């Protein structure tokens, strides 16, 4: 049983054809989340009330009441500096781009 | 109330960071015993965060696999912790 968690996910911007117009960085590691979230739901992956209530329905009757899902839950920023603006340089900060925790919503 | 810090023993449930099989939280140490298929049965055990807890740690007699979970308040309670399922 591979429970809710933190996998590997790398993003290279070349691959998504994004070389054009992004000067740097080239790459990042983005992570993702992914797992059964299944009764009993431990401390680390930190649910809301909903999710709890939610996954012991499912864990009554699981035709009835899907389960609960796997998601990132805290998460950290990125800098970009790109071109794009008729190619005036910019740097810009973007929030939620590396996924430091996951748990189940 | 919360706890500022508790310690309990994991199986199964072990956070990714979890040292000496324990992990840290604010709730409830637990332990839990769950029936499979061939009716084989396992103990897993770990640490339950204060929010949720009063709901995940009464147990709902209608779980389609029979099961019994037990939570309890103080570092370490659940390392050596046999509950045994609900009577047939």
């Amino acid at each position: 049983k591979a429970r809710c968690s933190r996998k590997a996910l790398h993003v290279n911007f070349k691959d998504m054809g994004w070389d054009d117009w992004i000067i740097a960085p080239l790459e990042y590691e983005a992570f993702h989340c992914e797992g059964l979230c299944e009764f009993p739901l431990a401390s680390h992956l930190e649910p809301t009330n909903h999710a709890v209530i939610q996954t012991l329905m499912n864990s009554m009757d699981p035709e009835s009441t899907p389960p609960t899902c796997c998601v990132p839950t805290r998460l950290s920023p990125i800098s970009i500096l790109f071109i794009d603006s008729a190619n005036n340089v910019v740097y810009k900060q973007y929030e939620d781009m590396v996924v430091e925790s996951c748990g189940c919503r | 109330d919360t706890l500022p810090f508790l310690k309990c023993y994991c199986s199964g449930h072990c956070p990714d960071d979890a040292i000496n099989n324990t992990c840290i939280t604010n709730g409830h140490c637990f332990a839990i015993i769950e029936e499979d298929d061939q009716g084989e049965t396992t103990l897993a055990s770990g640490c339950m965060k204060y929010e949720g807890s009063d709901f995940q740690c009464k147990d709902s007699p209608k779980a389609q696999l029979r099961r019994t979970i037990e939570c309890c308040r103080t570092n370490l309670c659940n390392q050596y912790l046999q509950p045994t399922l609900p009577p047939v």
